[PDB]
């Protein structure tokens, strides 16, 4: 304070949505993971940056320049971890994102809550490609098995799969084209995240409690920037322990051997926050309902909002819906533990019944938990 | 018209225009509500509920619910919400007003002869049992100010208003229109209480048009067994007589002098009525000179810059206003005033002729009758006459009336005036116009 | 949820599972009432409008002190909650009105 | 569609905008076709085959 | 039991009666003990050249002021005295005299109303005293914006035609208009082929017709010039006028589109088109509950102090559109959403709301015919303008016969993508550029 | 429609409703391209004749 402050029309109002705008005070420290993925979206650029200055997408010298990245450039091999490994925390901060928004009924917000599904697709496109960016026979391959899924529709399903393709496998074509797709699409999310962020100031946070905070709003400067600092820590922390002292915790072992298209890999899977979605479409022997239901899992977020019921909003007051939720979540995990394995006749049936419970849960259960409360508080 | 081939529909005996024309029926209920209904076979049918529930009846307290009242239709009540009023009151295409002056608050309906039914019902519930939302009442108080504002756009409105006010204490001299300390002031229970008070049969009156009496009588057996409270300002008139004074600095100045004239039904309302057409109270032709208006011709000499003189009439129930009503530019407002009253002390001293008299009788017979000639003013006319009197007198027997004025009586209403307790309101540059004393 | 105070009880009477609902949705435990905890829709917000002042300053407070609870992730003392027979429904004749205000105002527009 | 509930107002409303929605789609429908030379539905023209 | 349909069969038939010079005698007898008798004229701006302009707002103030037979204020004495009252309007196709007394009183009645007409005094005195008049009256006008946006309208949308002049006309004008000019005027265009006679009231038809035929034979109806020439077709002309002026407080804006005209049988349908846009000033009691949608939605979010639709009929042409009174920052919050409202009906109007509108509309015509003064007023302007005069029975027929197909054939034909004509006066930097409002006359093309 | 000019019918017909405003120019553009092409490629080939590849074919793939 020094002034009246004078001048205005510049860009310093538009930062009044990070210092003046105001928040509920009950805000829990399940809400720092929004900060917390802008953290996350900063730091795959500039990791990101620094790596394409020594990566070449020819599959001649792709994986050997991953190599010479760690082995010979200056600090250069935690660079790649960091961003290996950044990615595990992008999806574990993106899972807790969605995850919130459906216990506190953040899909109330329409309009954030749809730009909220397109970043997810956007991320977990984006993610894919860099996957294939080492071509260390799990690029390779599982590139191979997931994009030609896209085979299953009919009349375009073989034409757009070579021209996804450039060619008729992945190769050198593929290779070349995903590095150039991977370098723009981040900033792609950046555009949207601000548009994410444009559709929720015009409404505001969403309290654990679901009722109105306009009674008891605070300043977001003192007390929020200071909050997402220490998660921001908790983030650094979390992400370094994985890269300091178990860096290939999370990646598959084969992927440090060349790719090889002659030569198939004992278990071909993909990256473990895409395991979930392998175990919808490995449940159903048909070809075509198998890549439907692996899209309609990820698009069913859309269709949440739609499926409300109860006339609370959060589920801070829903005992029987909360009971719900966490059958979801530990359905969610099971599926990340199906896909993962080998598809044998003890996970078959353990991977049908899951997934058939992952759309009953949230089409029907959810929905009927909704309603029966209703009745049981006379409204 | 071709609905089916001949449909002579009703080529019937009476008609209307055709020989017969139908009289007006006239009952009074046993509880004390008087009904009159008038079968013109018209396409279009109106229907006015009369109350004696002007803004006269107003104490202190509750000043400007009257208005309030007024602009309260079209809200929600027992049988009918706000919007069902105004979307089923619009769909058939009818029109509801409120009229309301000093004593009345008529509540009037217009609409086809078809869907008289519907209309009917609306207004009783919108009459006899409103619900006065707090909310609803609530979001109608800036309405106060928006009307106010535009009824007082006419400064003729704001003398009017401060003419009752200046020459008397009681129930006559509040305003049409809510104070501006009481927009916003105005309550829910202050209204219930306003209509149970006021809004009680005895003091009520229905007059339809173009509705056959069993109809209109079917429909008012429904009402109450009260009538009307006291008041600190608002109760029983007597006649005060004072003057009031604003300066806005306004290019014309409008001035009010006007003594206590006699109530209506009384023979010498009557006087005082040929006596305003005497002096003038209108013109006939369209941009004239006003040869013939005595107020206008005499103020016409010497003065030789715009204005306007008429002659004001306002009678009531149990008292009146008389006077002349005068508009002139502030340069020389004092000498129209005086010129225009010196012309009525003429009169007063007996300076009066039989032709002039016999005019002013042909002006005041055609003034009425042109009144009651439209279906809106027919309807006013008969609608006060069945509150203020328990009867109607046809328009025959009101020119009998009128020509059985002797001319003496017109003198004696002249001298009434004069000599007086006059009553001044002017608006406008104050700064020649004269004070009582100097008249 | 929790066993059912009878003994287990697996649906008995309607007003005992009512009973042990209220206090298993834990809005009590905030000072909060049912209709504090609504979702305020272009309905619920209107009706909110109507509420007498007296009313609706009383809902204000109780909102204000129940984010404060929250926001500590603390609940109020034992005697201080609100108690299932006592909690009385401030809002519904309010949004009955606005029920029946908007199926009218739909139904117009369709006839 | 192109309402929003069921009733005689709305039906009146649909019905009116039928034709437009009607040759709405050819537009969808022909300029697809158009933009990816749709054999089978390029056969047909006579000046285009 | 008397239907709505079976009363309106019961109204007095108009009955119509030619002289030997080819004044028409109409009259509509009742029961009132008073009546109205007045003369329609064709006469007007349109009728005037610009060396001529305002002509008839100078001969009409002259006509009261003194007669052959009456010089001075002797023929204003016997009206008075009479209890009769005396009027006189005249617009860019009509001129009027018409007094209204009792029905006892028709025979001295029509002696005036012939001495008016024949016998113009036009005293070379009244002249220079009337000039004054006009110019006091010129300036007068210049305050009131419902009048002065109107003239604009008129003056652009007719624009280079007959029909762009003022009734009262320039100024300039007035100044320099002779007696010489104005007994020209009169011997030219106030001829008994081109005239009515009517009345209405407690009157026989018989002696109505006799009355004339004993005043008003005296009028000659030969070749005179060109023997009663015809009119000639004005040219709508889309464009815009904006006189921006920021002290005014609030911006009248009118903009229209030509209309079908006097004779055209369109002008039922589009008259119900008019009454479900409706109109609203601020002080109505409905707000928000407004059946018309523009009508409730300026009551809510406060868009107009004032809004109107309207349609001027004229020979063969008119001004159909709309006229709104707004805030200086509602210019364009309202005019896009009445042009929006106009293209509704233009594509998708339902069944109902048209229903509502054909309901208003019989309230129009019978609510406006009471008393005797606006009878003759319709039977007079019908006359001169349908021809016959059109029965209320006859109006309900074609009112009967309107339904939703109609009205969006009727209105897409006017409305729909023809250019419009604007006037705005006031505050009007927010009103819309002319494309932007041009766009607004079709959908999903803007 | 009723004018003795070409636009008139071809703007009531067509570009008095903006769907059908649409489809000539999706169809439209179907015919000209069509048309277009033929029509920008002969002249190309008039300058270029007994140049291109086609011009000089006829003199190879022996019985073709
Ligand atoms: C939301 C943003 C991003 C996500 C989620 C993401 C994700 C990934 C993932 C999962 C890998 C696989 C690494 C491995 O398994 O070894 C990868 C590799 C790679 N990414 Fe990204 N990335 C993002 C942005 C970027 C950007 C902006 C760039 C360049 C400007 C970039 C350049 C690279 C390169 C060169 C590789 C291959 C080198 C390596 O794998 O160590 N990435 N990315
Ligand atoms: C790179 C990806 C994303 C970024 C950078 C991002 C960023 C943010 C931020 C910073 C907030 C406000 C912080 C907060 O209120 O806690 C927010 C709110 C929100 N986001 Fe995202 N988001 C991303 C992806 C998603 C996803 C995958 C969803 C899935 C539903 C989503 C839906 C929402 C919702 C519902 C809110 C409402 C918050 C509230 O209730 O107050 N967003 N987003």
């Amino acid at each position: 304070m020094t002034n009246i402050r004078k001048s205005h029309p510049l860009m310093k109002i538009v930062n009044n949505a990070f210092i003046d705008l105001p928040a509920p005070s009950n805000i829990s420290s399940w809400w720092n993971f929004g900060s917390l993925l802008g953290i996350c979206l900063i730091l795959q650029i500039l990791t990101g940056l620094f790596l394409a200055m020594h990566y070449t997408s020819d599959t001649t010298t792709a994986f050997s320049s991953v190599t010479h990245i760690c082995r010979d450039v200056n600090y250069g091999w935690i660079i790649r971890y960091m961003h290996a490994n950044g990615a595990s925390m992008f999806f574990i901060c993106l899972y807790m994102h969605v995850g919130r928004g459906l216990y506190y009924g953040s899909y109330t917000f329409l309009e954030t809550w749809n730009i909220g599904v397109i970043l997810l697709l956007t991320v977990m496109a984006t993610a894919f490609m860099g996957y294939v960016l080492p071509w260390g026979q799990m690029s390779f391959w599982g590139a191979t098995v997931i994009t030609n899924l896209l085979s299953a529709i009919p009349y375009i399903g073989t034409n757009l799969v070579e021209w996804i393709w450039g060619g008729f496998s992945v190769d050198k074509a593929t290779l070349t084209r995903f590095f150039a797709f991977h370098f723009i699409l981040p900033f792609i999310i950046m555009a949207i995240a601000m548009v994410h962020l444009l559709f929720l100031h015009e409404t505001g946070s969403n309290n654990p409690t679901g009722i109105s905070s306009d009674v008891d709003k605070i300043p977001f400067h003192p007390y929020y920037t200071i909050k997402d600092i220490l998660g921001a820590l908790l983030l650094i922390l979390a992400l370094m322990l994985l890269v300091l002292f178990a860096p290939d915790l999370l990646g598959d072992p084969d992927n440090y051997t060349p790719a090889n298209p002659l030569n198939t890999p004992p278990h071909i899977k993909p990256e473990w926050y895409f395991l979930f979605a392998y175990a919808i479409l490995r449940s159903i022997p048909n070809k075509l309902g198998g890549v439907l239901a692996l899209a309609f899992s990820i698009l069913i977020l859309a269709l949440i909002p739609l499926l409300h019921t109860s006339k609370q909003r959060s589920m801070m007051f829903r005992p029987l819906s909360q009971c719900l939720f966490w059958a979801l979540v530990a359905d969610l995990l099971t599926l990340t533990w199906i896909g993962g394995q080998p598809v044998e006749h003890p996970y078959i049936t353990i991977g049908q019944l899951a997934s058939v419970l992952y759309f009953l849960l949230i089409l029907v259960l959810m929905p009927t938990a909704g309603t029966i409360e209703n009745k049981l508080l006379k409204w | 018209s071709l609905k089916v081939a001949p449909k002579v529909k009703a080529t019937e005996a009476p008609a209307g225009v055709p020989p017969h024309p139908q009289d007006l029926e006239f009952t009074r209920l046993p509880n004390g509500l008087v009904i009159a209904s008038l079968e013109n076979y018209a396409p279009a049918s109106r229907i006015g509920l009369f109350i004696k529930a002007g803004s006269r009846y107003e104490n202190s307290n509750n000043l400007g619910t009257s208005h309030l009242l007024r602009l309260a239709s079209s809200l929600t009540t027992k049988g009918a919400s706000s919007f069902k009023i105004t979307r089923g009151i619009e769909a058939v295409g009818g029109k509801l007003s409120v009229t309301s002056t000093r004593e009345n608050m008529a509540y009037t309906v217009e609409c086809l002869r078809d869907d008289v039914d519907i209309l009917m019902e609306f207004l009783l519930n919108v009459t006899t049992a409103p619900e006065f939302r707090r909310w609803e009442v609530a979001a109608l108080q800036p309405q106060l100010r928006i009307d106010k504002a535009v009824a007082l756009q006419n400064p003729q409105a704001h003398v009017i208003e401060n003419l009752h006010a200046a020459a008397y204490r009681n129930a006559l001299a509040n305003s049409l229109y809510c104070p501006d300390y009481r927009i916003g002031k105005v309550t829910p229970v202050e209204l219930h209480d306003y209509v149970q008070n006021h809004f009680t049969s005895a003091r009520m009156a229905l007059i339809g048009l173009g509705v056959s009496h069993p109809v209109l009588k079917q429909v008012a057996e429904q009402f109450l067994n009260i009538r009307g409270g006291l008041g600190l300002s608002g109760a029983k008139a007597k006649y005060h007589g004072g003057e009031i004074r604003e300066q806005n600095g306004d290019s014309l100045v409008h001035a009010a002098l006007v003594a206590e004239s006699a109530a209506i039904g009384s023979a010498e309302a009557n006087a005082f009525s040929v006596l305003q057409h005497v002096l003038g109270a209108g013109p006939h032709v369209k941009r004239g000179s006003n040869a013939t208006s005595s107020l206008y011709q005499a103020v016409a000499k010497g003065v030789h810059e715009p204005f306007d003189v008429s002659a004001f009439n306002a009678s009531y129930s149990d008292s009146g206003l008389f006077g002349f009503y005068t508009i002139s530019q502030a340069a020389s407002a004092g000498d129209v005033i005086k010129a225009a009253y010196n012309q009525v002390k003429t009169i007063a001293q007996g300076n009066l002729s039989n032709p002039d008299v016999q005019a002013a009788k042909n002006k005041l017979k055609a003034g009425y009758l042109m009144s009651v000639e439209s279906s809106e003013g027919f309807l006013d006319e008969v609608g006060s006459q069945a509150l203020a009197a328990g009867s109607y007198t046809p328009p025959s027997t009101v020119l009998q009336q009128i020509d059985a004025v002797a001319d003496a009586d017109v003198i004696n209403a002249a001298k009434k005036f004069v000599s007086g307790r006059k009553s001044m309101a002017a608006s406008g540059n104050l700064g020649h116009t004269p004070f009582i004393d100097e008249l | 949820m929790a066993g059912r105070p009878a003994v287990s009880a697996s649906s008995r009477w309607l007003e005992g599972i009512r009973k042990w609902y209220y206090n298993a949705a834990g809005f009590n435990k905030l000072g909060l009432m049912r209709d504090d905890t609504i979702h305020e829709n272009d309905d619920v917000k209107e009706a909110i409008r109507r509420l007498p002042e007296n009313l609706y300053d009383d809902r204000v407070f109780r909102i204000k002190r129940a984010l404060d609870l929250s926001m500590r992730q603390q609940i109020l003392p034992k005697e201080q909650w609100t108690k299932y027979e006592e909690d009385k429904s401030y809002l519904e004749p309010y949004l009955k009105e606005v029920i029946r205000e908007r199926k009218e105002r739909e139904e117009w527009a369709k006839k | 569609m192109l309402t929003r509930f069921l009733g005689p107002r709305y039906r009146q409303l649909a019905r009116n905008w039928v034709p437009t929605a009607s040759l709405w789609g050819a537009v969808g429908a022909v300029g697809l076709v158009w933009a990816t030379d749709w054999r089978l539905i390029l056969d047909w023209v006579p000046y285009i085959n | 039991t008397a239907t709505y349909a079976q009363a309106l069969q019961s109204v007095p038939e108009t009955q119509v009666s030619q002289l030997d010079n080819g004044l028409r005698v109409a009259s509509e007898q009742s029961s009132q003990p008073t009546c109205t008798v007045g003369v329609w004229i064709d006469a007007g701006s349109r009728y005037e050249s610009e060396k001529n302009n305002g002509a008839g707002y100078f001969v009409e103030h002259l006509a009261f002021k003194g007669t052959k037979n009456r010089p001075g204020n002797a023929l204003e004495k016997e009206v008075e005295s009479m209890g009769a009252h005396l009027n006189a309007y005249s617009t860019r196709e009509h001129t009027a005299y018409y007094i209204k007394a009792l029905s006892k009183d028709l025979p001295k009645a029509v002696e005036l109303l012939a001495d008016i007409v024949q016998n113009c005094s036009l005293e070379d005195s009244q002249i220079e005293k009337e000039r004054d008049v006009i110019l006091q009256e010129l300036q007068e006008n210049d305050t009131s914006m419902r009048d002065v946006v109107f003239n604009y309208l008129h003056a652009t949308a007719f624009q280079g035609t007959p029909l762009a002049q003022s009734v009262e006309g320039p100024s300039e004008n007035v100044r320099k208009l002779s007696r010489a000019d104005l007994t020209e005027y009169l011997s030219r265009h106030y001829k008994a082929p081109r005239m009515v006679l009517a009345a209405a009231g407690g009157l026989e038809h018989r002696q109505l017709l006799d009355l004339a035929q004993k005043h008003f034979s005296g009028l000659s109806g030969t070749y005179d010039e060109d023997a009663v020439p015809t009119l000639s077709p004005c040219r709508f002309t889309g464009s815009q006028i904006c006189h921006r002026e920021d002290g005014l407080p609030l911006a009248h804006v009118a903009i229209a589109v030509e209309g079908p005209g006097w004779a055209h049988p369109d002008n039922v349908a589009l008259q119900v088109a008019n009454a479900i846009i409706g109109h609203y000033d601020c002080t109505y009691g409905g707000g928000a509950h407004l059946s018309s949608p523009l009508a409730s939605i300026a009551a809510t979010n406060k868009l107009c102090q004032s809004f109107q639709t309207f349609n001027i009929c004229y020979a063969d042409t008119g001004l159909l559109g709309a006229h709104f009174v707004c805030d200086h920052m509602s210019i364009d919050d309202m005019m896009f959403v009445l042009q929006g409202q106009w293209m509704r009906l233009c594509t998708s109007a339902t069944e109902s709301e048209v229903l509502r509108g054909k309901n208003l509309l019989r309230n129009a015509l019978v609510s406006h015919l009471d008393g005797t003064t606006p009878v003759c007023e319709d039977i007079g302007r019908s006359l001169l303008t349908y021809g016959r005069r059109i029965p209320l029975a006859e109006w309900e027929s074609r009112i009967a016969e309107v339904d939703a197909r109609v009205v969006r054939e009727v209105c897409s034909k006017y409305f729909y993508d023809q250019c419009p004509a604007v006037a705005g006066f006031g505050p009007i930097e927010q009103l819309p550029d002319y494309n932007r409002i041009r766009s607004g006359m079709f959908w999903l093309r803007f | 429609m009723v004018a003795p000019t070409l636009t008139a019918r071809l703007y009531s017909l067509l570009f008095r409703r903006t769907s059908t405003f649409a489809l000539t120019i999706v169809v439209g553009a179907l015919f000209f391209e069509r048309a277009f092409d033929q029509g920008a490629d002969a002249i190309y080939e008039h300058i270029n004749e007994g140049k291109l590849w086609k011009h000089i074919k006829h003199k190879y793939e022996n019985k073709e």
